[PDB]
């Protein structure tokens, strides 16, 4: 998992 | 074939009976319940998943960690067929350091981004052109970006006159600026495998800007599609209620949406150190409140709510009236006869159109890493999605460079009037 903008 | 969550689920389970202690065989029944999970969670080692092969210098070592882990458990087995209590449940204390161990390797390597910059599964000529492509698609997203929203903020902001449509092209153009003003943050953070050579306060004024901007260019997205859709069901009620006044008081709640939404990024986004020479500005999910048995629950549902929001509220949410409302204007237009459609019919079917390419793709990558949230943590599952994220977020950040051309550049006032503007220009 990485970080997602949203 | 094993799970490793109810493997821990029943671990953790079983050491809240054994500090219950109130009798001898309950601490018995429990350790036996954990030896059988423990040997099920060796089982469901991922040695197939990380080369396969017997004698390995990493992949006999986290075999080796249960057995340690099992031994513990013999540790307090014995002590507990003996009548003694007291020494079995303070050999369980001993047992919870090495769960917490666990708990603390499957965070750690969970908020750590993988690099697929080093990884050799990564390494062929083609996962190395298809990691610069979203660089260029970001670069060129750059200055299209800044360029297309300035000129619109600078047009349709100071040099047309004061509509609810010239309103509605500021802010969102607004949006797309403040947004592709951050992206050569974000290019040189993606080129260096996910790092962060920026502050702190940057990590969180940076992605602040991002979140909001992106949350506010989908809802001004789905506000102009309100609008435009009232203006040709309703057109009586437009020239009578629709003012500058009332659009300069609803248009604030798209940006209020954006701000709450934002929340996440403002509380728990932060720089974090792995443990060589590498910084990250991810959420900090082994520092949180709790105990470790606390900070994996949390740090599912955190994530899980956040994938759904995205999804729901930032996609279904402006999708759906977007595709009703030119929809409905489609309809609007096919009853009387063609005194409105000014615009040609490849307009309507672009607006639509731009947004589900540039967003669904991202969308549907976003909320599969969603779904399978506990597949990437304790087995490390799925890497097709972190390694398509890069790629579906630069195809949706380009979208903040062709609203411009779809929305204000598309009508025949404001593309005269940018020509006049400039001096002494091509035609
Ligand atoms: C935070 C800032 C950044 C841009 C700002 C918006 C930019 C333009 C306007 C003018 C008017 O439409 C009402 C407020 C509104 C919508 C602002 C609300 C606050 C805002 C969202
Ligand atoms: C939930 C998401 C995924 C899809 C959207 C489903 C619902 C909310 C949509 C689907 C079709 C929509 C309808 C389509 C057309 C009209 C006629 C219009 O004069 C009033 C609104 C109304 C009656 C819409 C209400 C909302 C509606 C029922």
């Amino acid at each position: 998992w990485k970080y997602m903008v949203x | 074939p094993a799970d490793l969550e109810d493997n821990w689920e029943t671990l953790n389970d079983n050491l809240k009976v054994i500090e219950k202690a109130d009798n001898a065989a309950q601490v018995k029944d429990a350790l036996t319940k954990m030896r059988a999970a423990a040997l099920d969670a060796q089982k469901a080692t991922p040695p197939k998943l990380e080369d396969k092969s017997p004698d390995s210098p990493e992949m006999k070592d986290f075999r080796h960690g249960f057995d340690i882990l099992v031994g513990q458990i013999d540790d307090a087995l014995k002590l507990a067929n003996e009548g003694k209590v007291k020494e079995a449940q303070a050999a369980a204390e001993q047992l919870k350091t090495t769960r917490n161990a666990y708990i603390q390797k499957y965070l750690t390597n969970f908020s750590t981004p993988l690099n697929e910059y080093e990884e050799v599964s990564y390494e062929s000529a083609g996962y190395t052109v298809l990691r610069i492509l979203p660089l260029v698609v970001l670069g060129v997203t750059f200055v299209l970006g800044v360029l297309g929203n300035g000129l619109v903020i600078w047009v349709a902001g100071f040099r047309m006159t004061r509509t609810v449509t010239t309103i509605c092209y500021l802010n969102l153009a607004l949006a797309d600026f403040s947004f592709t003003a951050t992206l050569p943050f974000l290019i040189v953070s993606m080129a260096m495998g996910e790092k962060w050579p920026f502050g702190w306060f940057l990590c969180k004024l940076i992605h602040i800007v991002v979140d909001i901007n992106l949350f506010g260019s989908v809802f001004l997205i789905g506000f102009i599609a309100l609008d435009r859709c009232i203006c040709v069901l309703h057109p009586v009620w437009a020239q009578n209620h629709r003012t500058v006044s009332l659009a300069m008081k609803v248009i604030v709640g798209p940006w209020i949406l954006a701000l709450v939404l934002t929340l996440p990024v403002f509380l728990f986004l932060t720089t974090v150190t792995i443990p060589n020479g590498d910084t990250y500005c991810t959420f900090n999910f082994a520092s949180w409140g709790g105990t470790p048995e606390e900070r994996l629950k949390v740090a599912i549902t955190m994530l899980t709510a956040r994938g759904i929001i995205r999804f729901v509220i930032g996609f279904l949410l402006p999708m759906s009236i977007v595709a009703i409302c030119y929809g409905l204007i489609a309809a609007k237009i096919h009853k009387k006869g063609m005194i409105k459609s000014s615009r040609p019919l490849r307009v309507l079917t672009a607006v639509v159109a731009s947004f589900f390419i540039c967003w669904f793709p991202f969308q549907l990558v976003a909320l599969l890493g969603t779904v399978w949230l506990k597949e990437m943590l304790f087995y490390g599952k799925y890497k097709i999605i972190d390694i398509l994220v890069n790629p579906t977020s630069s195809l949706a950040f380009f979208n903040s460079c062709l609203n411009p051309m779809l929305y204000v550049f598309v009508g025949q006032d404001f593309r005269e009037r940018l020509i006049h503007s400039l001096p002494t220009s091509l035609e």
